[PDB]
DNA sequence: GCTAAGCGCACCTAATTTCCTGACGGCAATCCT
RNA sequence: GUGAACCGGAUUGCCGUCAGGAAAUUAGGUGCGCUUAGCAG
């Protein structure tokens, strides 16, 4: 019965890496990406590297991905340097890293019940330390908090959920950002210039490669649907 | 083996240390605000202190070349002295160097007064510079200095001349609440005149505050920077604790005379550093009955019984000296009889340390 | 199963993390600016410690080129905002001259804060790598556990000699991993009755008992010295006034 | 083992705004050319 | 174990050291706690 899956991503620090990162500088996305989510639950079944060149690939890339953003948190930057190995020589790496702070996320995964059923039951039990995208981001809530349920649509799954306020008297986001995935529909209908290209689906690191997708972005406003 | 020192000061109206708008430094600590008398003002006290003119063996100034030509009486080099100073890998009367006094003295009149060539000149007095540790000043505080690339010669090369400091000195932060003041003067004018006025006004800042200050020397360390010299390690720990308890910043002293002694040191040997300043995150509150320093000694007391009774290794236990003058001030007041070798004399608490760190005693480094 | 370590440690002022400008680690959490102490930090303060050297050593541990280490740890947040404060220092040239004053007469960056540690070591990986020894787990994490409670990060600490201990330690063992650094979304403001310390572990203790009201977890305090509920009912399983105890505790919980 | 009540005043007038200082010192890194 | 596994911005430092808020002042004026009583067959 139930087709969508819940993940809760909150903390005081998270970092999801763009695909426009891959100097010593490395920068942050807005949202957590399907990359990211995949090793999530990779980790959390607790498959190695190696066994998902061995035909796994499409088994998980099939989940319809929707990310929900509850509030935007400001950039943050982190200066970290690595002494790596320490014949020997004055080489220190250079890092800066970009972190999300005060932010949280929802992610919806949709797909066939007996797989979100199964992904429920391996995160209600992680056998590996799940982190926010770092080892270094620990969840602050509980990724399974929110239970898989049945919805038709995404939307719906989205308003359906009340917002908590933190107190009684504090600045509400007026402007509530959202990803979900572009539905292809039937054969043909492409997708227009207007849709962004997100490189987040890995099938193999040697050469890295990671396939684009496309993602939409919507609106949802509290206080218009509900009296 | 660590030397750890926690002295509980109070002092009288002053201002010891103070930043560029001329109030006294502060910080917070425990979310109020705290008096603060900066680790390197306590340093340079306990290094230019009365105490340790038989151990002031290092020299840390830019003006290396007016120190060469000073140990001279006819001998005028000091145009040569700063070219191959600038040659050495400094730009101008320089930046700061520090080491030895006596050993850069001799060694510049025996190498650079010499008539010789330059470069290999240079090369030679930056060995003499590196080389140069053998003074318990920078074996304490420690050095380090990396003259720019651009300017030195590539004939120069310069050995390792990072020194680790084994002393460690904390900020002395008050136990309570912070009470700025503010001191208005006046300047007054000796000739009379028209206007009957001052010649200058202005505003003072200035505070009052119980201090707990930290120290920790590191006996390998030192004995390590001194290399097998250890009765020369032993005699400056001596020295830094006499200093330590009997010197204080030289801020306004002139006008601030706060020359007020310790009431209470615990010096404590153990492996592993310990900062005994969580004791005083809740600011201490005076009441009716007990004082300031009563109350400052009871709640260290207190930190110090629960660390002990918290981390507690029985393999090494940590044995430590309390010293109040002539028993003023107890640690254990009212039920921790723990010390039992409780002193009420300076030097016999010097003396105490000194046989736990071997068989030294004080009148033994008067010797050579 | 999964070991949670969360300390509660107030630091004297001092600068144990920076960056390329000098000034402290920091971080935003709850619309407020936080000090903050880098993982990778605690990390390489966590080795190097003179307490352990005194299978493959050195391997099993840390990883060195897979190995993947199981002991993670979190940023240090502080509980409160962060206060930065300036250092005006000067050089002095102990020498009569024609000037006066000769060092570079800067300005140092310092703060302090109590910084909420997160530690999550999972027991099942570090049996992995270790061939099933678990009498030399439990060591290896008995000894990591003494280490993150007596060590601290190796930063500007001969001028500034903060060597605090913990005064709260709290270890859970609970089958997801949860951080704790939400308990300290609203900023601890300290009131006249209360102290920093106290009042970080009393809103800790609040956030522990909501959300589960509406598993066990050993607390540790020197010498019970902050208790974590003062009160008689099942709200703490164990509290311990000694490390030792606590790390044995832990070791015969988890074999 | 335990008596109560009435009564409680107004205020004019509150001094003098540039008497206020100058100076010296403030990276060293260049972390795959 | 997916821009992720290996990952410290490391050290040196007193603002120090000049200084009278002083020369002016009466809270001065008004007033009944006051009516009742055996510690004794």
């Amino acid at each position: 019965p139930p087709n969508t899956l819940f993940l809760r991503l909150e903390g005081a620090l998270q970092s999801w890496g763009s695909n426009e990162a891959k100097f010593a500088l490395r920068r942050t996305a807005d949202a957590p990406t399907k990359s990211g989510v995949l090793g999530l639950l990779c980790a959390a079944m607790g498959i190695g590297r190696a066994e998902a060149a061995d035909s796994w690939l499409p088994k998980l890339a099939n989940l319809r991905m929707g990310v929900r953003i509850d509030r935007p948190g400001i950039r943050w930057w982190d200066f970290h340097t690595v002494g790596a190995g320490q014949k020997t020589r004055a080489e220190t790496l250079l890092s800066r890293r970009e972190y999300l702070a005060d932010a949280s996320f929802l992610v919806a995964l949709q797909g066939e019940p007996e797989l979100v059923a199964k992904l429920s039951a391996a995160l209600a039990k992680p056998v590996w330390a799940i982190y926010l995208g770092r080892k270094s981001c620990p969840p602050s809530r509980p990724v399974c908090e929110h239970p898989p349920g049945f919805y038709n649509t995404l939307e719906e799954a989205l308003s359906a959920v009340p917002l908590q306020k933190r107190w009684h008297n504090e600045p509400l986001p007026q402007i509530l950002p959202c990803v979900m995935d572009w539905i292809p529909g039937y054969d043909g209908e492409h997708a227009p210039d207007d849709a962004e290209i997100h490189y987040d689906l890995p099938v193999s690191f040697q050469p890295p490669r990671h396939l684009p997708r496309f993602v939409i972005r919507r609106e949802l406003v509290v206080g218009e649907d509900v009296q | 083996m660590l030397i750890e020192i926690h002295m509980i000061q109070n002092h009288s109206p002053a201002n010891l240390n103070r930043d560029d708008l001329g109030a006294p430094k502060t910080c917070y600590f425990g979310g109020v605000l705290r008096s603060r008398i900066s680790s390197q003002c306590i340093k340079r006290s306990i290094r230019t202190s009365n105490d340790f003119k038989a151990l002031l063996g290092g020299v840390r100034t830019r003006r290396l070349a007016d120190l060469i030509q000073q140990e001279a009486g006819e001998t005028e080099c000091w145009k040569k002295a700063q070219e191959i100073l600038n040659k050495c890998g400094f730009k101008n009367t320089k930046m700061l160097v520090f080491m030895s006094k006596d050993k850069i003295k001799d060694l510049a009149r025996i190498v650079l007064d010499n008539s010789l060539g330059l470069t290999e000149a240079a090369q030679q007095v930056a060995n003499v510079i590196a080389q140069a540790t053998l003074a318990p000043d920078i074996a304490l505080c420690g050095r380090m200095l990396e003259p720019n690339d651009k300017d030195k010669d590539k004939k120069v090369k310069w050995s390792n001349t990072t020194v680790e400091a084994a002393l460690q000195v904390a900020h002395a932060i008050s136990t309570h609440i912070a009470r700025p003041e503010i001191d208005y003067f006046v300047a007054a004018d000796d000739v009379p005149g028209e206007d009957a006025g001052a010649g200058h006004i202005g505003e003072s800042m200035f505070a009052s505050a119980c201090f707990y200050k930290y120290f920790s020397i590191d006996w390998e360390q030192l004995v390590k920077n001194l290399k097998g010299d250890t009765n020369l390690a032993a005699h400056t720990v001596g020295a830094f604790l006499l200093a330590a308890a009997k010197t204080n910043p030289s801020g306004k002293q002139n006008s601030f005379a706060a020359h007020n002694y310790p009431d209470g040191i615990l010096v404590e040997f153990k492996n592993s550093p310990i900062s005994y300043a969580n004791a005083f995150v809740r600011p201490v509150s005076v009441v009716k009955e007990s004082d300031l320093v009563e109350q400052s000694i009871g709640q260290l007391s207190n930190y110090v019984n629960d660390i002990r009774l918290g981390y507690y290794d029985e393999q090494s236990p940590v044995i430590g000296f309390w010293f109040s003058p002539n028993n003023r001030y107890p640690l254990g007041y009212k039920h921790s009889k723990l010390a039992s070798r409780n002193i009420g004399n300076l030097n016999e608490l010097v003396g105490a340390v000194l046989d736990y760190i071997g068989g030294f005693k004080w009148e033994e480094v008067q010797k050579s």
